[PDB]
């Protein structure tokens, strides 16, 4: 980013993200039928789209349970936002997975992220990210956890859901190179999975304890090994004042400017 | 005739206050025009003072009244004009107008007008007692207000009267300025503050308002002053209470018009003085410049300045007023460099080299400003900008004449007062950001700055020089000589003025609007100069009164307000209706174009980016434009702002936006134009942004109300949130703040750190302590919540706010404001919000707020409860309220349908004798009754009938009663109501319905066990209240009269829900248990209001669903129209006051000609509201509309009255009812109302229950009331409200009944939900539990834990627990869930009961009652009470202790605390016999101690607390006796005997050491002197008296002597005989038996005579034995005798058998019958 002009164009843009919110598409494609099927409550989806930005990927972590007596469907009941920052093609979020009390009741279902340009494939950066989570986390089950990619289409939003195949998981555990075309990448690595939106139940948010989630505007304050706690509260928007301290901390001024126009007229209170 | 629309644009005056209505002017005498090249110059000489009139002298400060003289010190004589009008000032309330030139000293005239009022309230032994009056001083300028409060304070301080500026934000400082008198303010301040209502708490305490510099009428600001005064006058006409008005003006024509406006009688009230009365004569110089080109002009004026200044360069003083900030010093240095360019000519401003103190100007060298350059020479500069103190240091320098040239600004003339020999006004033109352009300065600005010309002391005559543009040269002559008309700019503002008056409710319709405008200055000006104001003389003749013009006028305003949605007004009715948008508009003084711009622009989804733009679009900024030259800087500023403007390019929107940001971001601006502009924008921004917040909050859109309140704070504090909150404490160093901002360490993480750990972060440890102070000074709340579901739709929330911060009134001040708002799942919608305000006193006191919130079909994971400070930035606490475990109640089945039946005639019951008590009242039973009839009458089974109050269920009960009547001659029936008032109300009816007509005896239960027992069993129908029927019937196993009852009736069973509900529940349950054991069925009939859960109640009380009738509130004999009126004012006084007018209107609307009842929160409020109804009754031009008979008819009724105001209120048809009224007064008022004589009655809330007179319309006013105990207001209990509502029923006549409920904003939705729906009812037994288990264990109804659980299953609690488990904190709906719950319950109840030693728990299974519990159960006393007793009473306790111990009793915490009872009880406690140890005066235990001592000292108090005293006394004796029992059981002689003594002292109302004779009636204290001097010390002494000296002692009166004789007969004459059985044979451990034998020769008749006691009582006696030497109670017994007794008591012999003891004998009532006999055994 240009860090001056680049900030503002996208900033007055994102104030319209809520317009997208009511036009969304969902990939319908061939159902494995032996697979799990994930239901995403619409409210969290709306809010998640609304906090995002149209260039930097933001990501969120999925937490849910399967409804009683129906083990093959996973309701996503919660999204957790952790300290993070994006690129246009990927997202850097820390090594620690969410730990918190409200979360103990549910299982992790993977993660969801915004995707500035729509691609009909799981980006190598993703399969690599996911495998590398999975390597370090037994908590995440290969077969149960997914990557939901939410892409910004014109005036719209459109989303797909992927699972790593074991081929993919091994490649990704192995993979170093984060470029858009790493060696040995294959369409054999991922698999699409069945997902539905729902108005039947409401999902909720988990959000960083002492800060907010969006570190894009401080990259030096973000570290892979950084630790965080959580709370029950909603995410602030991308360009929210808090995510942007450096800019509100731009004041170089001498007080005596106030000497000029010392006619104080007030008369009201 | 129909109105016509007109254009208000061409009808106003542009360039107001520069108007110059006259196009012709005048010379003064010696004046001449001399025109030079490029400039005309006009000269007028000084005026000639009017020669002193024949025998006219000045008045010294001696010869005017004694009191006022104080505070005039330093001043020996009065000014000529002051001396002229002082007489009318202090001797008359007649309104004043003075017109006198600047310098005449007008203030000190008005001061006197104040010293009169200050004198109107005075006392001998105290002076100027200050709560009677407040004065309002309106001054035109801010500096002037400041300095005025400054000097007024000093001056009036001798009186000790507190005068302050009103700069207050409304809410924090109201309660601050409450105690403030003579408050000074700008007209505007007064107008907003009146529009909000901050004034309406002040007014009617205002006898005086000063309008200072009232010629401001001519300014654009004029309409404000016009709005003030108009309101004041128009208001006085309604209230009939008057006010003095004192106008002060510069000398100008139109004086008589301003006189008419102020309602000043021209005869005695008008005062005029021309320009000759200026104390320092003024020679006027005016140079107008003809040059068109400004470029040449900015030379010419420079040169005129130079020549004029060199003219005075000799010994003299010049002062230059420039209208620029910077040019104060740009004008100087021009004069300097010119004098240097003059070859050192003009220099030597002194008498020599060293002379005239050039070392004064040189030695003052180093200073803050640019002065260091100018000061070495002859001149300097002054203004607010460059320095603070050096301004005062320059003023000191000018007064002492060390500087003869000073260039400055208008704020110097308006601020601290110093004159100059000659002053020179450069240019007269200023920059108006409001107007967007340059304009000539105002009238008052020149008048003020040129009225500074010449000194009062060091000067002979003053001159002044106005350098202006030739075109305006005429204008400035019409001013400074009196040629100028004062005209009103009112038309421009007319739409905004009208709104705010509708907003205050002062104008309902078009007519009231024309009436209002008839009070305007513009009205008298339109009358006396129509030619100027747009009225041709012919159509003026056609409408002389201007009725049709004032109707046309205001019609356009009405249309403008309608089109912008401030008002909904249809042309047909002519009526206005206010909208919330309108109110917001008025309250923020924002124009009606801006507000509609906000209405259309503002949407829920707005970003900050957009919020700013919408702000920028405010119509208030319409004239602001962007100049080419500044567009260079604006761009830079545009890239240095945090919030993107980029939506807009360079246009006004951008300029305004970037400006606001610049101000918040704290940025200095190079251009002057931009600076002034920015100032305008930011000053208006507070009100603007705030009105946005208010709007967007009322809508409920969460996110944007956050963004907007935060913006508000950011404007107020001048910073972004991203900056450290510590900055709002200005006390802090900047570098330290910046240092803590350097490292990012989140602020809320500062609380964990101590003083050292703080300093370690920024490595500045020296600061470590101070920082800490601030961190804990920063307002912090912690909050807890208790949540329980009410219905599937609604949850109840109890929020507990606990202050976490250290209060300092030099920071937090008198009050701190917080918004609590509960937001929905996404923090999207605000489900509810309240304004919570924590006062100074109550920091550290946890406040409890209770409110309900809705829930919706996809039950959400949680709500959020947010709390945020109003003014404080970055100060917030959020509380997730999680529903993850919530279990919603079962949805409630539909109410049983009201069948369509042939309405049942009274001819149904075949009994004629029954028909008789109905037929002559009503022809037919209502559908409810007729549907219940066959079930309740022709059939024997238990029924439940719910129908909303007013449905006639009483006679439904009477049906069942009649059935029982047929069933058996002697058939027995018990009837219960939860309200004692309602009980008496039932008894009065049923006694005539049954005992009178049907011969069947009817009774009403009372306090005493004995009398009550005797009562039932003689009666067929027993009417009682739950407590009376608990104590009796707990023991039911022994009392056959309890068991044999045929019918049992519970009325208002929904009352189970409320407190004192558990007792009701427990007695119905018990009733069922009895019917279980008696083997005979006992029919139960229960009556409730509409109940959603009626099924449970029925199932509990054993009604089959087929006999259950639960009806919807929409089924009522007489339909009800319910209306709810929300009021957004949280402060209760203001709210209550501002619903006064709506009350009257509610009558005139809903029930103009029909009976009306008004319920009020306060005992006293009833009077006040009756008054206000009458005073606003006059307004309507309609007097005594509520009186339906002539005054001659009311006289027989009014003869019976004490209350004097009640006579008045009744005379006009109102009247009131409350606690203090004599029962005769009340009966009378009720009679007058029901008979139809008076149409309206205002009644205390307490009387809602026991009131036997109904109405057509009922208006509930303000549903909260005041509780002294927690010092807060608390809502009316819902059932109460429903009862008040049910009080509008008139089935005999009306086809409808009406109710209006005026309540707070918060409480609106709650009523909207729960008044219409049937009500849910839950059990409270779980909380109030111990007492009953104890009592029941005592009866051996609970023999062991199992019996306890079983007992639980008979209750309503048992029923409800599984229905709505989350309410009872039961976590599951399962079997073992409920089972485990009840188990844990009896477990802890029995444990807590065993800990208290009321029971013993054996093996862990069985239970038995112990001593304590036995007592408790016997006297019906709370268990904690007698536990307290158990740990309190000791061996050495005596009456001093017994007073406080018996006071702390639980039954005495029901005693409440009223408005300001903290001073009252202190004043009483001062004078009582026993003082207390640091007592809190809001505590009811303390209050009952003091009331009790008061009763013992026979002190007569107010009837208010006297009622209270009587209630305490009612239950006192029981407690006392319980103490006797605890003490005797514990084995202590002295305290026991003393307690019996206390019983006696309470009975006869006297202290322990006192005359025993004072028990006799008509016996004074002065009687005791001669009685004791005679030698007669007791009643046994006056027994022997024959009829010779008996009445011949002191006073002889046959009636009183007989009244004493009956007492003497009734006084106990009792002879005992005591022996020890087999005295000579006694062994250790052996039984000792002492037999006592009582007899009485006194005639046995009647009860104890003790007139000072509310209860009738019998003679109780204790026969005690004890060894008095060891303070040991050896034995005891209790008895009631009546003419014969035999009482034997025994104990266990100690030691060897050679011993001696004491026999005692004692009463509970009479003093002095106590008998001791010391005896020896062996
Ligand atoms: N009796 C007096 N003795 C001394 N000074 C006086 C007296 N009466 C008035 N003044 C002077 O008059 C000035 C008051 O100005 P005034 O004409 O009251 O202004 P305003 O327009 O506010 O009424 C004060 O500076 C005061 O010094
Ligand atoms: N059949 C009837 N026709 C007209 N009015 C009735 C009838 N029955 C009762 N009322 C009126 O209803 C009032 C009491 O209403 P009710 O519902 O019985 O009291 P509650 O609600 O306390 O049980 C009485 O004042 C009586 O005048
Ligand atoms: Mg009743």
């Amino acid at each position: 980013f240009s860090s001056k002009t680049e900030w503002r164009v996208r900033a007055i843009s994102a104030a319209n993200l809520h317009l997208r919110t009511n036009h969304i598409y969902v990939s319908s494609d061939d159902i494995k039928e032996t697979g799990y099927t994930y239901i995403l409550p619409k409210n969290v989806l709306k809010k998640f789209i609304c906090i995002s930005d149209l260039r930097a990927q933001i990501a969120g972590y999925l937490y849910g349970v399967s409804p009683p007596d129906n083990p093959q469907v996973k309701e996503i009941r919660c999204i957790v936002m952790v300290p993070q920052w994006g690129t246009h093609q990927t997202v850097h979020l820390p090594g620690q997975l969410p730990q918190h009390e409200y979360l103990k009741e549910m299982e992790p279902l993977g993660w969801i992220h915004t995707q500035p340009n729509e691609s009909p494939q799981l980006s190598p950066q993703d399969v690599t990210t996911h495998a590398k989570i999975m390597a370090d986390n037994p908590s995440w089950d290969g077969e149960k956890t997914i990557i939901i990619t939410c892409s910004f289409t014109p005036g719209s939003c459109t989303l797909t859901a992927y699972k790593l195949t074991p081929s993919g998981y091994e490649w990704g555990r192995q993979n170093t190179d984060k470029g858009n075309n790493p060696k040995g990448y294959l369409p054999s690595h991922y698999e699409r999975v069945q997902m539905l939106l729902s108005d039947r139940f409401l999902g909720f948010f988990m959000v960083p304890a002492q800060s907010s989630w969006n570190y894009n505007f401080m990259g030096v304050r973000h570290d892979p090994n950084m630790k965080y706690e959580l709370q029950l509260a909603n995410p602030k928007e991308f360009y929210h004042e808090v995510h942007r301290p450096s800019h509100f901390l731009n004041f170089a001024l001498l007080q005596e400017g106030e000497v000029y126009s010392a006619d104080r007229e007030d008369l009201y209170a | 005739a129909p109105r016509q629309v007109l254009d208000l644009e061409d009808l106003v005056f542009t360039q107001g206050s520069h108007f110059m209505a006259n196009k012709r002017c005048q010379l003064p005498d010696g004046s001449f025009r001399r025109q030079r090249k490029g400039y005309e110059e006009v000269h007028v000489p000084a005026l000639k003072p009017k020669p002193f009139g024949s025998e006219e002298q000045l008045l010294p400060v001696e010869k005017l009244p004694k009191y006022a003289q104080a505070g005039f010190e330093g001043f020996k004589t009065l000014n000529r004009i002051q001396s002229k009008l002082y007489r009318a000032a202090l001797e008359t309330d007649e309104n004043l107008l003075l017109c006198a030139p600047t310098g005449a000293g007008k203030t000190n005239v008005a001061l006197m007008c104040m010293l009169r009022e200050i004198g109107k309230h005075i006392n001998m032994d105290g002076t100027i007692n200050v709560d009677d009056f407040k004065i309002i001083y309106i001054a035109p300028m801010r500096s002037l207000v400041q300095e005025m409060v400054g000097s007024f304070g000093k001056r009036l301080a001798t009186y000790g009267i507190t005068v302050a500026e009103l700069t207050g934000d409304h809410q924090l400082c109201k309660e601050e300025i409450s105690a403030t008198q003579i408050i000074v303010c700008t007209p505007e301040k007064w107008d907003i503050i009146t529009r909000k209502g901050g004034e309406r708490t002040y007014t009617q305490l205002v006898r005086l308002i000063i309008l200072d510099e009232i010629h401001l009428l001519h300014d654009d600001r004029g309409p404000v002053l016009e709005a003030l005064v108009a309101r004041a006058i128009r208001n006085i006409e309604m209230t009939q209470e008057d006010v003095r008005l004192i106008g002060l003006s510069a000398t100008l024509p139109n004086y008589e018009d301003v006189a008419t406006f102020l309602r000043v009688d021209p005869a005695k009230g008008l005062f005029y003085f021309d320009n000759s009365f200026r104390p320092v004569p003024l020679e006027q110089t005016y140079v107008g410049i003809t040059e068109k080109k400004a470029i040449k002009r900015f030379q010419i004026m420079n040169e005129i300045v130079y020549e004029k200044i060199m003219e005075h360069a000799g010994k003299n003083q010049v002062l230059v007023f420039v209208h620029s900030r910077k040019e104060t010093g740009k004008t100087a240095r021009a004069i300097r460099d010119m004098c240097l360019e003059k070859d050192t000519l003009g220099l030597f401003l002194r008498e020599g080299s060293a002379s005239t103190e050039v070392l004064r100007t040189e030695a003052e060298q180093c200073k803050n400003l640019e002065l260091k350059d100018l000061l070495p020479y002859g001149f300097a500069i002054h203004h607010a900008g460059m320095t603070r103190v050096d301004r005062t240091l320059v003023e000191d320098l000018f007064a002492d004449k060390h500087i003869q040239v000073l260039v400055s600004t208008a704020t110097l003339a308006w601020g601290v007062n110093l004159p100059a020999h000659t002053v020179i006004i450069k240019g007269t033109q200023v920059y108006s950001p409001e107007k967007g352009r340059w304009t000539e300065l105002g009238a008052l600005d020149i008048l003020q700055m040129l009225g500074r010309a010449g000194r009062p002391q060091y000067d002979t005559k003053g001159e002044g020089i106005l350098i202006t543009s030739h075109g305006e040269l005429q204008y400035y002559l019409s001013l400074l000589n009196q040629q100028l008309p004062i005209e009103s700019q009112m038309v421009s503002k007319l739409p905004d003025m009208l709104n705010a008056e509708i907003v205050l409710g002062n104008v309902q319709n078009a007519k009231d609007a024309v009436n209002w405008l008839g009070y305007a200055y513009l009205y008298i000006r339109m009358l006396r100069s129509p030619t100027l104001y747009g009225i041709s003389h012919d159509d003026l003749k056609g409408d002389p009164l201007l009725d049709q013009r004032r109707l046309d006028l205001v019609h356009t305003a009405a249309l403008m307000l309608d089109k912008n949605n401030l008002v909904k007004y249809d042309k047909k009715t002519g009526n206005f209706q206010v909208t919330e948008l309108g109110r917001i508009a008025s309250h923020y003084y924002i124009t009606n174009d801006t507000v509609q711009t906000y209405n259309q622009l503002l949407k829920p989804t707005l970003s900050e980016i957009e919020l700013f733009r919408v702000f920028s679009l405010s119509s208030e900024f319409k004239n602001i434009t962007v100049r080419e030259e500044e567009k260079l800087e604006l761009q830079k500023l545009l890239e240095r702002v945090p919030i993107p403007v980029k939506e807009s390019i360079e246009e006004p929107s951008a300029k305004i936006n970037v400006l606001l940001q610049a101000f918040i971001s704290q940025l200095k601006l190079e251009g002057f134009a931009l600076m002034a502009d920015m100032v305008y924008v930011t000053q208006s921004a507070g009100r603007l942004m705030r009105a946005i917040f208010e709007i967007v909050l009322n809508r409920g859109w969460a996110q944007l109300t956050d963004k907007t309140l935060n913006l508000c704070k950011m404007i107020d504090k001048r910073m972004w949130q991203s900056m450290c909150p510590l900055r709002q404490f200005r006390k802090l160093p900047e570098e330290v703040v910046k240092k803590i901002e350097k490292k990012n360490f989140p602020f809320e993480r500062l609380y964990d750190l101590n003083h050292n750990e703080i300093g370690e972060l920024i490595r500045m440890p020296k600061m470590g302590k101070t920082i800490h102070k601030y961190v804990h000074l920063f307002p912090k709340l912690e909050l807890s919540v208790h949540l329980q579901p009410i219905t599937r739709s609604t949850l109840k929330v109890e929020l507990t706010i606990t202050p976490d911060f250290q209060w300092d009134e030099k920071v937090h001040g008198s009050s701190e404001a917080f918004w609590i708002l509960v937001e929905d799942v996404d923090s999207e919608v605000i489900l509810h919000h309240e304004y919570f305000l924590l006062k100074a006193k109550y920091a550290q006191d946890e406040h409890l707020i209770t409110f309900f919130v809705p829930v919706f079909e996809p039950l959400p994971p949680q709500y959020f409860i947010r709390v945020v400070s109003d003014r404080w930035l970055s100060c917030e606490t959020q509380l997730p309220v999680s529903f993850r475990h919530l279990i919603l109640p079962e949805k409630y089945p539909p109410p049983t349908e009201l069948l369509d039946l042939q309405p049942l005639p009274v001819s149904a019951l075949r009994n004629s004798a029954f028909e008789s008590l109905y037929q002559d009242k009503f022809p037919f039973f209502n559908p409810i009754q007729t549907q219940v009839f066959n079930t309740v009458y022709n059939s024997d089974d238990n029924v439940f009938v719910g129908a909303p109050t007013g449905s006639g269920k009483t006679i439904c009960a009477e049906f069942a009663i009649l059935r029982m009547l047929l069933q058996s001659s002697e058939g027995r029936c018990v009837y219960i109501t939860p309200m004692e008032a309602l009980a008496e109300q039932v008894y009065m009816d049923w006694y005539e319905k049954f005992q009178d007509r049907l011969n069947k005896k009817v009774v009403l239960l009372t306090g005493e066990t004995s009398t009550d027992l005797k009562l039932l069993g003689k009666g067929n129908i027993i009417i009682s209240t739950p407590e009376k029927w608990d104590i009796l019937s707990r023991r039911w196993k022994q009392r056959k009269n309890v068991q044999n009852i045929n019918l049992f009736v519970v009325d208002e069973v929904h009352l189970i829900g409320g407190e004192n509900g558990p007792v009701l529940e427990v007695i119905c349950s018990r009733m069922r248990y009895i019917s279980s054991q008696i083997e005979r069925p006992i029919r139960i009939v229960a009556l409730s209001s509409s109940l959603s859960n009626a099924k449970d109640v029925a199932h509990w009380l054993g009604c089959s669903a087929t006999s259950t009738f639960n009806f919807h509130p929409n089924v009522r004999p007489v339909p009800l129209e319910l209306h709810i009126q929300g009021f957004n004012i949280s402060h209760t006084q203001t709210r209550l006051l501002s619903m006064a007018k709506p009350v009257y209107h509610a009558i005139t609307k809903h029930s103009p000609k029909k009976p009306v009842i008004v319920f009020v929160p306060s005992r006293k409020q009833t009077r006040l509201t009756a008054i206000d109804i009458l005073t606003t009754c006059a307004a309507d031009i309609q007097r005594q509309r509520f009186l339906h008979c002539t005054e001659k008819d009311l006289i027989p009724y009014l003869e019976k009255l004490s209350d004097s105001t009640l006579k008045e209120t009744l005379l006009n048809g109102v009247g009131y009812l409350h606690e203090g009224l004599s029962p005769m007064e009340r009966r009378l008022v009720e009679q007058l109302f029901s008979s139809g004589a008076i149409q309206v009655v205002v009644a205390s809330r307490s009387l809602c229950w026991g009131m036997n007179v109904a109405a057509h319309l009922v208006i509930i006013m303000d549903t909260q009331y005041y509780n002294g105990k927690i010092h807060a207001y608390v809502d009316y209990p819902i059932y109460d409200v429903l009862q008040m509502v049910g009080h509008a029923n008139r089935p005999l006549q009306d086809d409808e009944g009406r109710c209006v409920i005026m309540c707070q904003g918060s409480k609106k939705d709650f009523f909207k939900k729960f008044l219409y729906e049937p009500l849910p009812v839950e059990s409270h037994l779980d909380h109030c539990m111990h007492d009953h288990f104890n009592a029941e264990i005592v009866t051996k109804t609970i023999e062991n834990k199992q019996d306890a659980v079983d007992y639980l299953t008979w209750t309503f609690l048992y029923r409800r627990m599984t229905q709505n488990p989350n309410y009872y904190n039961l976590q599951g709906i399962s079997h073992r869930h409920l089972s485990d719950h009840l188990s844990e319950l009896v477990e802890q109840t029995l444990s807590d009961l065993e800990q208290s030693k009321c029971i013993s728990i054996e093996d862990e299974m069985d239970v038995a009652p112990l001593n304590l519990g036995m007592i408790a159960a016997y006297y019906y006393i709370n268990y904690t009470t007698i536990e307290l007793f158990s740990m309190s009473l000791n061996a050495k306790t005596k009456v001093r202790g017994l007073i406080e111990i018996i006071s702390n009793a639980a039954e005495y915490e029901n005693i409440p605390i009223r408005h300001h009872e903290d001073n009252l009880l202190r004043q009483l406690a001062q004078k009582v016999p026993h003082k207390l140890n640091n007592p809190k005066f809001n505590d009811p235990h303390v209050k009952t101690n003091l009331l009790l001592q008061a009763h013992l000292s026979r002190m007569q108090l107010s009837a208010e607390l006297q009622s209270d005293t009587e209630e305490i006394l009612s239950k006192a004796i029981r407690l006392i006796q319980a103490c006797v029992d605890v003490l005797s059981s514990n084995g202590w002689l002295s305290p026991a005997l003393a307690a019996m003594e206390l019983a006696q002292m309470v009975t006869q109302a006297m202290w322990s050491k006192d005359s025993y004779l004072k028990q006799l009636p008509h016996f004074t204290s002065e009687h005791i002197k001669r009685c004791t001097d005679k030698g007669v010390e007791s009643v046994f002494d006056i027994m022997e008296m024959e009829d010779e000296e008996r009445n011949a002692l002191l006073q002889l009166t046959d009636s009183q002597i007989a009244d004493v004789a009956r007492f003497c007969n009734r006084y106990p004459n009792i002879e005992l005989s005591y022996e020890v059985v087999d005295k000579d044979s006694i062994r250790s451990g052996g039984p000792v038996v002492v037999l006592v034998q009582l007899e009485r020769e006194e005639e046995v008749t009647g009860p104890v005579i003790a007139p000072l006691f509310p209860q009738k009582r019998e003679e109780g006696w204790w026969v005690v034995i004890g060894d008095a030497k060891s303070n040991s109670l050896i034995s005891i017994k209790r008895l009631t005798l009546q003419q014969k007794a035999k009482v034997k008591l025994d104990f266990v012999a100690p030691a060897t058998g050679a011993h001696n003891y004491t026999l005692y004998f004692m009463s509970d009532a009479y003093m002095g019958c106590d008998q001791e006999y010391k005896f020896s055994v062996d």
